[PDB]
């Protein structure tokens, strides 16, 4: 970890008024420092151990930015706020202490590699606290990543909440919405084209335009590749102003037009506000 | 292992083949192409290409060396096909500059009657034997036979120990030497008449009669006496297997008197094209095969026809009432 | 589609040690030329890798020759040349002789007369070679009269 | 995309002791150039056919950072990685190849309108690999965020996990939290205020201190907004130290109170930990 | 591997004397070849990948299909991404690897193969490392009959002459007026031979138990059998000739062959290709 000081400026009252080279002599040292933390944030800091971020293979800036790499050495000190870190515990589990923080603090860091496992766990020490977590949290996800943010400094008290997440994978929704069933008292739309999963979960939740009849039920579909189609699960029936044991409220049907997995949700209630939203999905690739 | 393994040849004769037929395509006016030759680049390869052993770069092929060498072009001239021959490399009996005069190998090629030492008959053009047989006595190309015999039974080549004796003589279609006595026989082919001989004939390359050209006279190269049993025949090049065709052209300073004029560096490279359109001045015109012997290069189309091969020299200086001669040869 | 030829004579014209003029012949026209060291000795035995020895280029180059000062002194190096230029096969990849650039070799030259040097300046600026001991174009110098 | 050099550093033994305007006439070069990339990463690089990224119309920094617009021409060439994109594929499907990365290395891109589809692919090659994509990704989603990490570099071999996400919608969990069930046996735990979802599910788990008893169902609840209930469906019911088939190592009951879903999990167990986490919710909004 | 062959007169002979069977060849079924490769075929390396100057079939199969109702595209790719690898070692610019002119090997794949009638397409504007010159789109019933997956077929100027169109050469440009000279610019050095061997011209060879034929010869301008031999000559017309109804050694064979024993049979339909490289 290069260390990097604040920003530091220079005397424009200098130089053509006072001697030029001195106070020059002055400026270089803090630009150069200057955009050393610039550089030793977006690029690594062992690029330093190099020209010292200087040469073609000097510190790049990442619009991105830069998970700074080091050893555990380095994180064997109370790592300061808001620095990206990646470091990869193949080699051992390892504490990441962290100073105390402020309201507001953040500490970024992942595994790229995601060698993180319980055999590869990942201590952290946020000074007084980080809530949630009483004393030091372990960390044994692969691919995780490493947020810390100071909820609370005040006084001696710095409280980290503390997100995580797996640094890969589809998490997208293909379709969420909202709109309002139709005169007609239905409509059919698009979910996602047909071929991007062959499994989805969507929750529907059909309510009058004055909001006592409210429909809801569990929407499971297995997408049909061969036949184009789509199959259903509804069970977990809820509703609110169900006149009806039956079908009430609106009707949820489905299908598969444009290229798009289409749903077709038909209330004969008109002025029923339709909220379509696709909580979760599959798709299936390669092996391996 | 690999299943499938299998051979496969041509013959040496389909060289001639090929240029019995380019020698077809040559046409006058129509569909068939027409040859214009020309030279450039004034300019010059480099300070150097006055001294010796200065070797000019390597001719560049190209859209790009086309244009170039399109570029300096000085003149270009046409080829007619009576121009081109078929042509093997001449060897005469008895001649001393070459070596091993007396001594020949099996289907060598003797040409009498070229030369006085080897004039054998007065009032006869050249002949043309071919020698089938060589003394027993020799030596073996593959070193492990001594016999010239069992040599050949492998056929390796065979180098005979003696000498010839004479140039071989008669019209006579075996007719090497056979009764009285020697080592080496010989097979006659045809005469070549003096005319021809003194005007084509390079002493390293005797010109070889067309089959076309024959079946005008087969008398005036000899060959009408012969034996053929196919009838007319007149294919001989075939049995000579002739792979050679000369290009021969005459350059002469008066249809390019400017790239002659006095203090001209010459041209440095050489560039032959086949089917050149005429210049038009309008684009839409429908274009024109080249009649005329030499065109400046501007009364040509850019570009027009293509050129197979080009040619980077050091500089040659043409002169005016010099007249130069360019010849060109190709084995298919 | 046929090679670029070669270089013809083809050699180092002088030895001042950790530097060569070598000189190839100029061969075609606007042919540049692919000259190469390789190593002969790892300084561990010699022509340790007779073959399989690393190459190291200078680059294609222009004209008939090319002036290059670099590594150790006293060294073994080949060094091989090939000819090329646009459209072509490549050259051959001639190899010379090579040699061993001895010890210290320096410099002896002219001057204007008068001038009289110091000698630990070339004994270290040239006989060392050390560039370091004055970069001179960059450098500031004091000149100063004399009691 | 504008190029910039990595840190590029002033000479102080410079200046004051030699000449004062050559050697700053380097280091300007240096400066100038040295911000570049600091604007060019957090501002548009077309700003630099402006004013060069000078003026008041020249390139910013952006604490979010900026994802750099350009034409696919610039993106016909590898593109380093470190880099924040934005592209969107309505023109066409195109794609971005990527140089070799390190492993750590990033590559942050979106489609910001979300024109991305089937009918504009996004289509990237990182050299040698992309972890899970056998040749180069294409990317149909519209609001996607493409971000490549480098979790493999070693040598030749350039191994991309993959990341994307859709750049909008509702991520958050209302409720998640974990807490031991009272010698009350139960507690009432504000879930969240009652307007914010029409649905929600959770997962609660009712664990003994000792851990053998621990208790688990499938939550699915209705919000009822007119009777300011909420409407429960529970199924696919598993225990492990349940001794009785009946409701067994805990209950679970719901209600609304202080403007808050409330959950109310008694077990006539004590000691048992319950962790309540709200996985999926729904709200209905506006129609379209 | 059969005996490496020999050409002499008494090569001639024996093969002239065992030669069980003769075939003609019309003109049509000589046609211009040049190796070919489609755009994206997976099993074949860097199917993704192209050099300068390389010709590109479009349109072949469904993985190369961009467009359907079009026979065959040809394609040349002018210009290829510039990162990539240079042939000379020495060089790391595609450039300058070029502008010395040693070979260079590009980094990027194409994306999708090249589209358009126009000239240099490339996929230039929007983006690419490629661009795409065109040439003339192959009409699909002579692609199927004629195309080896190997070897596309190139057509003849004189067939060009014909129809520009159903060779998609039509649409361009030459400037020249006709030009039709095509088989310039995609040099095509190699001419395919087609023939077509049948057990019912020749039954007594594809009668049950041949060890079938070892070796190959063509021959040129045989004559016909007389029995006169003062007769006048005759050149051969028909499809085939038993060796019997050829005159001895009558007409040139260029190419002699030998190949380990293949066995005909009858109703079997046996097939050459043969191809020279001028």
């Amino acid at each position: 970890m290069f260390i990097q000081e604040p920003k530091k400026l220079i005397d424009t009252g200098e130089i053509g008024n006072a001697s030029t080279g001195d106070i020059l002599f002055d400026g270089g040292n803090k630009i150069n420092s200057d955009f050393n933390a610039i550089y030793n944030a977006f690029g690594d800091q062992r690029k330093m151990a190099v020209a010292n971020g200087t040469g073609a293979d000097g510190q790049i800036i990442h619009a991105t930015g830069y998970y700074q790499k080091h050893s555990i050495t380095e994180y064997a000190t109370p790592v300061k706020v808001g620095t990206r870190h990646d470091i990869d515990t193949s080699t051992v589990g390892v504490k990441v202490i962290i100073e105390r923080g402020e309201l507001g603090d953040c500490v970024e860091f992942i595994n790229s590699n995601g060698s993180i496992s319980v055999t590869n766990p990942l201590t952290i020490q946020a000074i007084d606290s980080i809530k949630g977590v009483s004393g030091n949290l372990v960390v044994t996800s692969p691919y995780s990543k490493v947020t810390l943010r100071c909820i609370s400094s005040d006084n001696s008290t710095s409280v980290w909440n503390y997100s995580i997440e797996s640094m890969f994978g589809q998490k997208e929704s293909p379709a969420e919405g909202t709109w309002n069933i139709s005169t007609s008292g239905s409509v059919d739309i698009p979910l996602f084209h047909r071929t991007e999963y062959n499994m989805a979960k969507l929750l529907v939740t059909c309510q009058s335009v004055d909001g006592r009849k409210i429909k809801t039920a569990e929407i499971n579909i297995l997408v049909d590749t061969v036949n184009s189609e789509v199959i259903s699960s509804e069970y977990a029936v809820m509703r609110v102003g169900n006149e009806t044991e039956e079908d009430e409220i609106a009707n949820i049907a489905f299908s598969i037009k444009e290229n798009y997995v289409t749903a077709t949700i038909s209330s004969s209630t008109v002025g029923m506000r339709a909220a379509v939203k696709v909580i979760a999905t599959q798709k299936i690739g390669v092996a391996q | 292992d690999s299943s499938v393994i299998y051979r496969a040849i041509v013959t040496s004769k389909f060289r001639t083949e090929k240029m019995l037929n380019f020698y077809n395509s040559i046409g006058s006016g129509p569909d068939k192409n027409t040859i214009f030759i020309t030279f450039g680049r004034s300019e010059p390869w480099s300070s150097n290409e006055n001294e010796v052993g200065f070797a000019p770069p390597y001719p560049t092929d190209s859209v790009l060396g086309v244009t170039d060498m399109w570029t300096h072009m000085m003149g270009t001239v046409k080829v007619l096909p009576s121009m081109l021959d078929a042509v093997i490399p001449r060897r005469d009996w008895g001649d001393t500059r070459y070596p091993d005069p007396y001594t020949f190998r099996i289907n060598d090629i003797v040409v009498c009657n070229s030369a006085p030492y080897n004039a054998t008959e007065s009032g006869a053009g050249w002949l043309v034997y071919r020698c089938l047989d060589v003394p027993d006595t020799g030596m073996c190309s593959i070193a492990s036979l001594t016999d010239k015999d069992e040599c050949l039974k492998l056929g390796g080549k065979w180098t005979p120990s003696a000498r010839s004796m004479t140039p071989p003589e008669g019209r006579g279609d075996a007719e090497g030497t056979i009764e009285p006595g020697d080592g080496y026989v010989w097979e006659y082919l045809f005469e070549i008449p003096p005319d021809v001989s003194i005007n084509r004939c390079t002493n390293e390359y005797i010109v070889v009669p067309w089959p076309e050209e024959l079946k005008e006279d087969p008398t005036r190269w000899g060959y009408e006496d012969n034996l053929t049993w196919q009838q007319d025949d007149f294919g001989l090049i075939y049995r000579v297997k002739a792979n050679t065709i000369r290009f021969k052209a005459y350059l002469d300073s008066v249809y390019f008197p400017e790239a002659a004029l006095p203090g001209n560096k010459g041209f440095r490279q050489i560039s032959i094209i086949t089917n050149p359109l005429e210049a038009k001045a309008h684009p839409n015109d429908p274009n024109v095969k080249a009649e005329k012997d030499y065109y400046d290069p501007e009364d040509l189309m850019r570009h027009s026809g293509e050129m197979i091969y080009m040619e980077n020299r050091p500089p040659i200086i043409m002169a005016m009432d010099q007249t130069e001669e360019i010849n060109i040869l190709f084995t298919f | 589609t046929v090679k670029a030829p070669s270089v013809t004579s083809l050699r180092i014209s002088k030895l001042s040690a950790n530097q060569v003029q070598v000189r190839w012949d100029d061969v075609g026209a606007n042919f540049y030329y692919f000259v190469e060291i390789a190593e002969t000795k790892t300084n561990s035995g010699e022509n340790l890798p007779s073959n399989q020895y690393r190459w190291i280029n200078l680059g294609y180059t222009a004209n008939n020759s090319f002036f290059f000062d670099d590594a150790d002194p006293l060294t073994t190096y080949i060094i091989r040349v090939a000819t090329a230029a646009q459209d072509f096969e490549q050259s051959d990849w001639i190899y010379t002789e090579e040699f061993e650039t001895f010890a210290t070799n320096a410099y002896t030259f002219q001057n204007m007369i008068e001038m009289q040097l110091a000698n630990k300046f070339i004994q270290e600026k040239f006989t060392l070679n050390n560039s370091d001991y004055v970069n001179f174009n960059n450098d500031t110098i004091m000149a100063a009269l004399m009691n």
